[PDB]
């Protein structure tokens, strides 16, 4: 039991094109999407452990 | 040094002298002071700030992003990364230690070989007219003054003038 439950959720992510369609099919279990997010990269970075104030 | 000025013939340096880096001292009838030597002093200067600049500013830039990246899935491609930087600290680490010690002592030999140079200048230039006294002074067979210094300074002194006077107080 992980916070009382015995079952999961497992999550995938993809990334789709401009003028792509997706196709979500399920005769259950499906976690679906409400949203997506658009996105745009120059480059990669990194992430930074710090703890606290951004000045 | 190597040149064997700097804590060499030459045992110190010069408090006195705020001017420059490398300079005279002149002890006469109308009285001592120091001055420095501009043309040496500059030339060294330039030089030298080429050097800090040539170490600092020819180092490559490059965007870059050090962190983790790798799951507990991927114990091995952890180890790869942490090869990866370590081996290039071990590189710069050790690369840029002996390049500082390298290029101080070059430095300072630098600076030895400028006065070396500028008291070779000198002696070369008054000739027998002084009895070289080993420390880095001349002592004048004749009576030089503020006006004789000077011309010894700048480059243009008078042997010939000196020359009879300086023999008879030579063999005196
Ligand atoms: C997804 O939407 C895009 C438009 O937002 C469609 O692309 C256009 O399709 C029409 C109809 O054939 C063409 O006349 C246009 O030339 C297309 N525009 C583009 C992107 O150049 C696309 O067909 C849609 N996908 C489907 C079939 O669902």
């Amino acid at each position: 039991k992980v916070n009382g439950l015995g079952s999961r959720m497992e999550f995938s992510w993809t990334l789709l094109d401009m003028w792509d369609t997706i196709n979500f099919e399920s005769t259950g279990n499906l976690i679906a999407p409400e949203y997506g997010f658009k996105i745009s990269k120059r480059g990669s970075s990194g992430i930074m452990k710090t703890e606290g104030t951004l000045e | 040094g190597l040149f064997g000025a700097i804590a060499g013939f030459i045992e110190g340096g010069w408090q006195g002298m705020v001017d420059g880096w490398y300079g005279y001292h002149h002890s006469n009838d109308q009285g001592s002071g120091y001055a420095a030597d501009k043309e040496s002093t500059q030339k060294a200067f330039d030089g030298i700030t080429n050097k800090v600049n040539s170490v600092i500013e020819k180092m490559n830039t490059q965007f870059e992003a050090v962190g983790k990246e790798f799951s507990n899935l991927e114990r091995r491609l952890e180890n790869l990364n942490k090869k990866m930087e370590d081996g290039f600290l071990d590189v710069w680490t050790y690369n840029a230690e002996l390049l500082v010690l390298m290029e101080n002592e070059r430095t300072l030999d630098f600076h030895d070989s400028n006065v070396k140079n500028l008291y070779d200048k000198v002696r070369m230039q008054l000739r027998d007219n002084v009895k070289e006294l080993g420390n880095g002074c001349f002592e004048f067979y004749h009576k030089c003054d503020d006006e004789c210094m000077n011309s010894v300074k700048n480059g243009t002194y008078d042997y010939p003038k000196y020359e009879e006077e300086s023999k008879l107080n030579r063999n005196e």
